[PDB]
């Protein structure tokens, strides 16, 4: 919510991919609620058209800060591992792959 | 370096030292206000409040709760009367860009 609540302690590279170990301060630990969606807040998406202008991903301050944005939910069991979504659209759609599922 | 700001009243021999951040807050006359928002909008605890292009106040502190983000701000006694009690607060930190054929 625009306020720093944690810090990426370390990053590791394995065969599967990239694993980030992060820490959240005890002051804002309850605000996570255990059903959080993590979005890459280090990249910026720009779309321009005749009337539609979208500046998503991160703002200017969010870009100069970098890191991982957190979207809290309501209830969860505090699972060990969480996926890192590319953007808010994929985080909402719960789609890990870039292409959507064929229906 | 300590700074002395004289006042009036009964002489006293004990004082409580506040930092320069709280110097405006601890003034004898100051308009203290609280504003709630769903997001911080990239506003820290040092951003200055601007009225008609002239700085009149300062965001003393920012807090994050379950409801949202609460900013506690201070307004100098010189411009306290200009608020008039029916003020509308706008985020002066974000920028909106729209481009079209003529607009």
């Amino acid at each position: 919510h625009g306020v720093q609540v944690g810090q990426v302690i370390d990053r590791k590279l394995t065969s599967k991919g990239v694993t980030f170990t992060v820490a959240i301060e005890p002051q804002h630990r309850e605000l996570v609620k255990g059903d959080s969606k993590f979005v890459v807040n280090s990249r910026v998406d720009v779309k321009v058209g005749l009337d539609g202008v979208e500046f998503l991903g991160a703002s200017a301050s969010e870009w100069i800060n970098g890191g991982i944005r957190i979207l809290p939910g309501d209830k969860g069991e505090m699972k060990a591992s969480y996926p890192l979504y590319a953007n808010l659209e994929k985080a909402l759609e719960n789609s890990l792959s870039d292409l959507p599922t064929t229906t | 370096t300590f700074e002395l700001v004289p006042g009036d009243g009964e002489p006293r021999k004990e004082f409580v030292v506040v930092p320069g951040e709280k110097a405006l807050l601890h003034e004898p006359d100051v308009l203290t206000l609280t504003l709630t928002a769903p997001e911080s909008y990239g506003i820290d605890a040092g951003q200055p409040l601007i009225l008609h292009g002239v700085q009149v106040g300062q965001v003393i502190d920012r807090k994050l709760t379950s409801k949202g983000v609460t900013f506690t701000v201070a307004i100098e006694p010189q411009h306290r009367e200009l608020v008039k009690g029916d003020s509308k607060f706008v985020v002066n930190s974000r920028v909106d860009v729209k481009v079209g054929l003529d607009g």
